């Protein structure tokens, strides 16, 4: 009878009931069809692996992200994400609860899965419910859309938000992401750090790759993330997060020293960011649907026969 | 600065000193009447202490350098009086100035200076120095055509023949063209080496040619014609030959009509034909070779009518222009039409034909026409030379209202010639100061190497032009900007404020403004090898007898360097011919025209350099500055009297010196003394 | 020897001699440096394109407006606008005339360009000289500062004036402006029009974009400009032009119906606005400096030796 | 005293002085050691034949390409290529010129051959200098690395480039390449062509092989090159050049019909490709080093004792 807070990011989709800890189930949110012909009976082979098995069996697939830079590409794959998740994972009935989503979806999920109600809260706002503050500008950046939403107590300003070795094959790209994980750090004073970076003393740590290969990356190890500020390297004109805020083990005192140079003087700038942050948004959602009283700001079954496609906003 | 009625003065008005007389001086008003008929009125208070310079021992009647106040007005006035009311000469140091007007034994054996100025005096000095120095001589006769350069050449040669022309019609036909400012202008430098044996007797001549204006073969500006020879050919050929070569009137040819020349009269073109034909007969050109020359010229004319269709790349679609060209040259129509539209390359070891675009095809066609003409021109010079102290007939600076690539090249050539002249004079000066005057050190002042560098050195104007030409999207506009980006921060190089005239170069004689338009296309000159191979394959024997990115500007640079090598290996003697009036009037001296001519021939700047400087005979100095000696205990001798005053101004004896007959003093000291007087 | 009336707006800078028609030269008034490194010799490439070429070669530049919301940002770009204009465009000498400006400028232009005099008339006032009226409240709104100046015959009240698809790249923003041009119209009754806008009947016109793309905007096509009244949509508190007056193919009967509701009753309100209005201000200026006799209300050079930076007002 | 433009490909190395036509010398760029024992006195036999003789005496060798997929394998062979080329072919001194290369090399050639300067221009950019255009996307594909570089006038976008019968013996493989040469053509509509290909009508041309054997290939003759698009046949997922551009006597109108289906509508697409294309790159280099004025963007020796291995970029 519980209610389920389920956040779709370009993640790493997260799902777990109305509280109280973290998602019961987490997986990389990919479907991948087999780029080859299969010949081992059964028919045995699946038509397409969704996560997580599609993250266990790379190389025999062509990974295709169902969503990409915020807007999803097609609901044919997305719906399969959903059906697979609800039916063969969490062991939850479709009529179990009224649901909570973050940001064709609402409707397809409504007619197929028949969750008798609905409500969609924006992904940025929930990030405040983590440490339970009421004020602040939230910089929420995940693959593949970041946002900067400023909220005062308790209303929220809408218009002040600005939204910004050969590794050819798609599957292998996953490994790249992993080398991004462990072997990374943002410098504090880049331009001056590069000079001494050239010194023989290794600021390079050597990671080992799933096959035999041993890959030794240096210099660029701290260069790549630095792209987050100064995104000329990419060839995009929109200035760095540095400037978009005002307007990794590196941050926040990188972010700090950067802002204080651009920020007006005589102003104190705490840059509080928790540990455990990866589930922050979700710890938000849990608090919400369990909390009184916004249950009556939902859209149920009776109220979707009148207006339908509208009213969602 | 007050001068009484009737006083002869120089009046510096509008930027030029006027020979004048004080007409009246009453009620604080002064009226001056110039010798050119102008009346100028001023408030006496505004007449500053020189400003108005009095006519220092006037000489109202052989060498311009003997003038004390050595400036424009003085040169103009002195040349004028000698020409109009005195025997025409005249020297400007080593330079012989010759003024055109109304249509030997005594000079032979005499020194340069003992005789009145004359072309013979120059010819004698050249003959003299030839034997004495055992060294080749050059007599560089500069000035625009018509100024009297051919008469100077004629008499220099007549002279050398004695003491020891038939080709003219030919060379004028192929080398001369009507420009906006001259009906018969030589667009190339002609050097006639008069050969002498071991006993200094004339044995013959050898013509060398340089600086041919290739651009003219395919392009003429408004009111200008291609080389005289094309018009001469069309006006002079008999009906039968005209029909044989498919020739009609000049209006029908792109290479002759594009300018918009009114002309109307063939008549002179027809006379020039008779003259050329006669000269070619004298020159031992066979009837057959002459007809071949005309067949090749007719071919160039028809070639230029060839039109390309932009099929995408291009193709020739016309029953004629090309048919006639192939017929005259005796080459296959399809083989020629193919190569006019495509480029060939061979690679290990197969042929790769690539299509040309219409613009590239036109450029290639023009380059071919220019190549054929240049080689025909050289063939004709070879023939003249076969039949027959170098006399160089070269143009001076050329400045119209609108200056293009043609004038730029001419003025470039003049910068190079002027450098040779300046170095020559500076050398003669050191020698005169050594043997002529005692002195510890001598310094040369006036190098035009910087102007020459701006023009011909890497990243120079011509280099950047070549650069812009080999870029597929290059244009006159981007080339202009490259000039500004490279030079506007340096040189002798200026830009018009309103981008109307385009770039300006401070040349030796004056600033010249060039319009960029046309520079790129005129400079392009890449001939396609396969087009030439086609021509090489056909015969009435004359055609084949012509045996990265090549540009006209670079070829001009090379020809100019070849010319300077030829000249630098000789001892140069200079004659400047000026046209005194624009109407062929007998002994008529138009001051406006004369001033322009003198400047264009480098005379006025050469004078300014010579003027850089003050000297007066001892008594003249003493009589002028006697007022300044009133409070001095003077000696009985004039040299001592001059010394007494000068010692007060400079005890070191460094700003003044006493010579054999004159007091010499620096301009600064003379300015000091004058102000005090 | 002519005199030149040159108006700097956030335009579309306009220039043309003392009459009699319209500016000889008009261009978008932008400098944009090339965000990339160039390698096609010469050096060939310009350090920065000014208009108009900087509007023909977008995408390879970062457009930077020399003026912005009235006050200009820096005279480093501004002076370059000027020099480029006078020297390589209009082909006019600097000592040609005494000039006429609308609103560091006066001074820099005085020492650099040495126009022997000067006078600056306010931009609103000039807009009356078009149809040659003497009375009226002038509503002059251009990018990016509007003003409302009431003038009686003939003096002027000083204190009664109140002054108010992913398209990320700077250059591309220009394209937005063009879709602002053609595809726009202000409704007459917005609130009631929005209901019927939802009806399938297309109030949408499909515009085509410089590349291949075909963009179909509707609804919002009339919503966006409507922002001019009711600027809550922006998140700004200052009330709409509607209210600021009293206190596009849409106007003026939008403006009309709206005012008549706020205005007192029994009052006749012509809302006369010419065609050709884009050059209105300029047709004003031409008339002025050509007219007797206010030539002697100028500030020439001799009178800039005494006071200098002052006296301009 | 001339300067030399020398392009290293996996070719077919090309060499010829600063202009004006095509490389003076072209050869297959291979070294091959003799896989057997030699016994005919002298001792006579060379330790290893470089091209071109190593392309005349196959079958007695083991061909080893000094470069392979862009990165070269070892400079031990490469240097031998170089020394052999400069000394015993072109008959050119090492101090003759400053050189120009396309892409340990720079340094080894610097210390061995002592060319007093250096400059390296990228292989793609030069391909524009052929027909002398200023704009365009260049698709340069040679064995064994292709590239897709978009350049505007005149700066160049850096980040928008994406880079992709028994015949057992190595030597014999060369013969295969020749059957690739003459006997080849890209279809226009593969799928519909394949059906009619099965028809008895011979779309097969019979080539004769250097020994006695006569080999008759059809069908696959047009199938094999088609691999360039649709590169699933190899088992690589990265999509065809077709799609990478947007993102043989067949091309370019194959490329055309393919693109127009993928490209947006109402866009005119010239696919201009010269004849003589095999030397395009080289016709570039000649134009370059002969042109003023980028001579002063070189790196000479005096400037190589300071920084050395760096500064090259």
């Amino acid at each position: 009878t519980t209610a389920l807070v389920c956040d779709n990011g370009s993640g790493l989709v997260k799902a777990g009931f109305a509280g109280d800890d973290a998602p019961r189930a987490v997986f990389p949110s990919i479907v991948g069809r087999p780029r080859h012909q299969g010949v081992m009976v059964g028919m045995g082979q699946k038509d397409s692996y969704v996560g997580d098995e599609a993250q266990s069996k790379r190389g025999i697939l062509t990974l295709k992200y169902p969503i990409e830079c915020g807007i999803i590409t097609n609901w044919d794959d997305m719906e399969k994400i959903w059906h697979h998740t609800f039916y063969n994972e969490l062991r939850v009935a479709p009529e179990e609860h009224p649901t909570l989503l973050t940001e064709k979806m609402t409707q397809i999920m409504f007619e197929t899965f028949n969750v008798p109600a609905m409500y969609v809260a924006i992904q940025a706002v929930l990030s405040l419910y983590a440490s339970g503050r009421t004020t602040g500008i939230v910089l929420d950046s995940g693959d593949g859309v970041t946002h900067n939403v400023p909220i005062y107590e308790g209303y929220a300003l809408p218009h002040a938000i600005m939204r910004l070795y050969s590794f050819v094959t798609t599957a292998e790209r996953e490994i790249v992401r992993d080398i991004k994980e462990k072997l990374c750090y943002v410098a504090l004073d880049f331009e001056n750090e590069m000079a001494t970076a050239a010194s023989s003393s290794s600021l390079e740590k050597s990671y080992e790759l799933p096959d035999g290969q041993v890959i030794t990356i240096g210099n660029e190890r701290f260069r790549c993330p630095e792209t987050l500020f100064q995104p000329s390297f990419i060839g995009m004109e929109s200035a760095g997060i540095h400037e978009t805020t005002y307007n990794y083990p590196g941050i926040a005192d990188r972010m700090q020293k950067e802002i204080t140079a651009l920020a007006p003087s005589t102003m104190k700038i705490k840059i509080i960011a928790p540990p455990e942050r990866k589930y922050s948004v979700w710890i938000g959602g849990s608090i919400l649907a369990s909390l009184s009283t916004f249950q009556q700001m939902w859209i149920t079954k009776q109220e979707y026969d009148e207006a339908g496609p509208s009213i969602v906003h | 600065n007050f001068f009484t009625e009737g006083t002869r003065v120089w009046l510096r008005e509008n930027g030029q000193h006027f020979p004048s007389t004080v007409n009246s001086c009453a009620e604080g008003i002064v009226v001056f009447r110039t010798d050119y008929g102008q009346v100028f009125t001023y408030k006496q208070s505004t007449i500053t202490h020189q400003k108005v310079t009095a006519m220092h021992p006037t000489n109202e009647e052989d060498d311009m350098a003997s003038l004390t106040e050595l400036h424009g007005g003085s040169i103009m006035y002195n040349l004028f009086q000698r020409y109009k009311r005195n025997q025409i000469y005249t020297y400007i140091g080593s330079i012989l100035a010759s003024v055109n007007p109304y249509q030997m034994e005594q000079y032979s054996r005499r020194h340069l200076g003992e005789l009145p100025p004359h072309i013979f005096a120059i010819a004698n000095e050249c003959y003299r120095c030839l034997w004495k120095r055992h060294d080749n001589q050059c007599i560089l006769i500069s000035g625009e055509s018509g100024a009297g350069k051919t008469e100077s050449t004629k008499l220099i040669l007549k002279f050398l023949s004695v003491i020891s022309l038939e080709s003219s019609p030919i060379m004028e036909a192929f080398g001369n063209a009507k420009t906006v400012y001259n009906n018969n202008s030589s667009r190339f430098g002609k050097f006639v080496q008069l050969n002498i044996c071991q006993k200094g007797n004339i044995q013959g001549g050898r013509i060398v040619d340089y600086l041919l204006e290739k651009n003219r073969v395919v392009r003429q500006n408004p009111g200008e014609r291609n080389y005289h020879i094309f018009y001469a050919l069309l006006a002079g050929l008999e009906h039968e030959e005209r029909e044989e070569f498919y020739l009609s009137t000049p209006e029908n040819y792109h290479y002759l009509n594009q300018s918009g020349c009114v002309e109307d009269k063939t008549i002179s073109d027809q006379e020039s034909f008779r003259e050329v034909i006669t000269a070619m007969d004298v020159m031992q050109f066979s009837k057959e070779e002459v007809r071949e020359v005309s067949r090749l010229l007719a071919g160039i004319l028809h070639l230029g009518n060839i039109e390309f269709i932009t099929a995408g790349g291009a193709q020739v679609s016309f029953k004629t222009a090309l048919g006639r060209s192939a017929e005259l040259l005796g080459l296959d129509p399809t083989q020629l039409t193919d190569a006019l539209t495509q480029r060939s390359m061979f690679l290990r070891g197969e042929e790769i034909l690539t299509p040309l675009n219409v613009q590239q095809a036109v450029d290639s066609r023009d380059s071919l026409a220019m190549a054929l003409y240049a080689c025909c021109f050289e063939w004709v010079i070879k023939k003249i030379n076969s039949r027959i102290i170098g006399i160089l007939d070269i143009f001076g600076f050329e400045n119209f209202e609108v200056n293009h690539f043609e004038q730029f090249n001419i003025n470039y050539a003049n910068e190079k010639l002027q450098e040779y002249f300046n170095k020559h004079i500076f050398s003669l000066e050191q020698l005169e100061y050594s043997r002529e005057g005692l002195v510890w050190e001598d310094i040369d002042w006036i190098d035009n190497g910087e102007c020459l560098d701006l023009i011909e050195k890497k990243l120079g104007l011509l280099a950047l032009i070549n650069e812009e030409s080999h870029f597929p999207q290059a244009t006159d506009s981007t080339l202009l900007e490259k000039l500004h980006s490279q030079h506007a921060n340096n040189h002798f190089y200026v830009k018009p404020r309103v981008a109307v005239n385009n770039f300006g170069v401070k040349h030796y004689a004056g600033e010249v403004q060039y319009d960029v338009r046309g520079i790129l296309e005129k400079n392009r000159d890449t001939f396609r090898d396969d087009l030439l191979n086609l021509l090489r394959e056909s015969r009435f024997d004359f055609i084949y007898d012509l045996f990265r990115r090549p540009t006209v500007s670079s070829q001009f640079k090379d020809s100019l360097h070849s010319l300077m090598a030829t000249l630098s290996s000789s001892n140069p003697f200079f004659v400047r011919c000026i046209k005194p009036n624009m109407q062929k009037m007998p002994d008529q001296f138009d001051q406006a025209v004369v001033l322009n001519q003198l400047r264009y021939s480098g005379m006025l700047e050469t004078v300014r350099i010579r003027k850089a400087a003050v000297r007066r005979p001892f008594q003249d100095f003493y009589k002028r500055y006697k007022v300044l000696m009133r409070n001095l205990a003077l000696p009985e001798d004039v040299r001592g009297k001059c010394t007494s005053l000068l010692q007060l101004y400079d005890a070191s004896n460094s700003e003044w010196q006493l010579g054999k007959t004159k007091v010499f003093l620096r301009e600064s000291l003379e300015q000091k003394l004058e102000k005090r007087r």
